[PDB]
């Protein structure tokens, strides 16, 4: 046929943000989000509080951070 | 307000909406051009900006071209979006906005762009300076604006109403179903157009002979022979055209471009002869002007020139359809002559 008009809507955004950004961002901002986290489990490894929280429940490398001294030769 | 549409299977429409108001019906010198710059600006309901960014996603452009004669307004789109295209070129023409603004900030920029571009080039220069002396106020009024006199936007909008009338303008639809192109056209805002009066005299455009100008330019240097033709010997000059930028003719090595501007009341057959030095320009053109006083024979020239006209023809909307058959014989006698460049070594009217 004959088309006259452009039918279209206005989308959603925040100025500069568009929704559909946001959607086609969303999955690489959940992957920062881990990848961050794993650079906290680094930089936050010899902290023993998380240690004993987290690291420790580790399979393979759990077991490998804890001390095996004895209560004889610590001095505190 | 005369449609007419030539249709076709294919996929590209083009319309064109051909207003006599180029720089030969100008008040001012330069107005045509900065109508024409003006011309796909904003309206008063639809902006310039949502114009493109909806064009776009249908799919065709716009165009506005200036010409000595004309403007057009062209538009090229997919098929099947003609109403569109035909209600934004009317609203084009009915109500554009007109905002000092839009003067300061596009339309002047564009048209000192436009007059940048065609004052670097001597041989623009060169044909704007054989209309201008062939004839003074008619044709040879300026193409461009340069702002030798203040041309203002009430006088932008002055002539806008005298020349997009009614009665002044014609639209052509290459690839349009030509019955869906008249029902379109009504119903929009051409209808609503005043009917005015045309502007095409039906007279003679009242031209001049052996004028001579001369303009200094820093550059290239061009010699350019320009002669006034009526309208019974328009095809001689057409197959004189061709015959000197052809192969047949021995001056085609020496001669840089020549062609015939046609109107619908005569025509200017212009000759340049362009080069670095002005040397080669002066004797080029003493022995294009003597080889050409002396007759030529421009028999030969006649099918290869009905082949270059319908190869020019097809594309425009509006053919003369000239004769070619009668053309026989060719010998200069006056004519017009400019020179450009290096303006003291190229020949005077005299030495040719």
């Amino acid at each position: 046929a004959y088309t006259s008009h452009l039918s279209s809507k206005t989308g959603l955004h925040f100025g500069r943000l568009s929704l559909r950004s946001l959607t086609a961002y969303a999955p690489n901002l959940m992957l920062w989000g881990g990848a961050s986290m794993l650079g906290l489990f680094v930089f936050t490894e010899g902290w023993p509080k998380f240690q004993d929280t987290l690291y420790k429940k580790i399979p393979l490398l759990g077991p490998t951070l804890e001390d095996h001294t004895p209560p004889e030769d610590k001095p505190n | 307000l005369t449609v007419s549409a030539r249709d076709a299977p294919t996929k590209i429409s083009t319309l064109a909406v051909k207003v006599h108001g180029g720089s030969r019906y100008a008040t001012k010198d330069g107005v045509a051009h900065l109508l024409n710059r003006f011309n796909f600006q904003n309206t008063n309901t639809r902006s310039a900006l949502k114009l493109v960014r909806e064009s776009e996603l249908l799919g065709g452009t716009f165009k506005s071209t200036l010409d000595r004669e004309y403007i057009t307004l062209k538009a090229t789109f997919l098929k099947d979006d003609l109403p569109y295209y035909v209600n934004a070129l009317a609203d084009v023409l009915y109500k554009t906005a007109f905002k000092p603004h839009e003067l300061t900030e596009s339309v002047l920029p564009a048209a000192r762009y436009d007059y940048a571009v065609a004052e670097q080039c001597p041989v623009k220069s060169a044909e704007d300076q054989l209309y201008a002396i062939t004839f003074r106020k008619g044709l040879g009024n300026p193409l461009l604006y340069d702002g030798v006199e203040r041309v203002s936007l009430q006088d932008i909008k002055d002539f806008a109403d005298k020349v997009y009338t009614k009665e002044n303008l014609e639209v052509s639809g290459e690839n349009v179903v030509e019955a869906d192109l008249k029902r379109f056209v009504d119903e929009s805002l051409l209808s609503t157009l005043p009917a005015g009066k045309s502007l095409v005299s039906k007279s003679e455009p009242k031209f001049f002979l052996g004028e001579e100008n001369r303009v200094r330019f820093i550059g290239d240097s061009v010699a350019a022979i320009g002669i006034p033709v009526n309208k019974a010997s328009l095809a001689q000059y057409e197959v004189l055209a061709n015959y000197l930028t052809s192969a047949l003719s021995e001056l085609s090595g020496l001669i840089s471009s020549a062609k015939l501007d046609k109107f619908t009341d005569g025509g200017l057959f212009t000759l340049f002869v362009r080069d670095q030095d002005s040397a080669v320009v002066s004797s080029n053109i003493k022995k294009i002007v003597a080889d050409l006083k002396k007759g030529k024979d421009l028999s030969p020239a006649i099918n290869y020139t009905k082949l270059k006209n319908a190869v020019q023809n097809e594309s425009v909307s509006s053919p003369i359809e000239l004769n070619f058959d009668a053309v026989k014989d060719f010998k200069l006698g006056k004519f017009n002559y400019v020179a450009v460049g290096d303006v003291s070594n190229l020949p005077y009217l005299d030495e040719l």
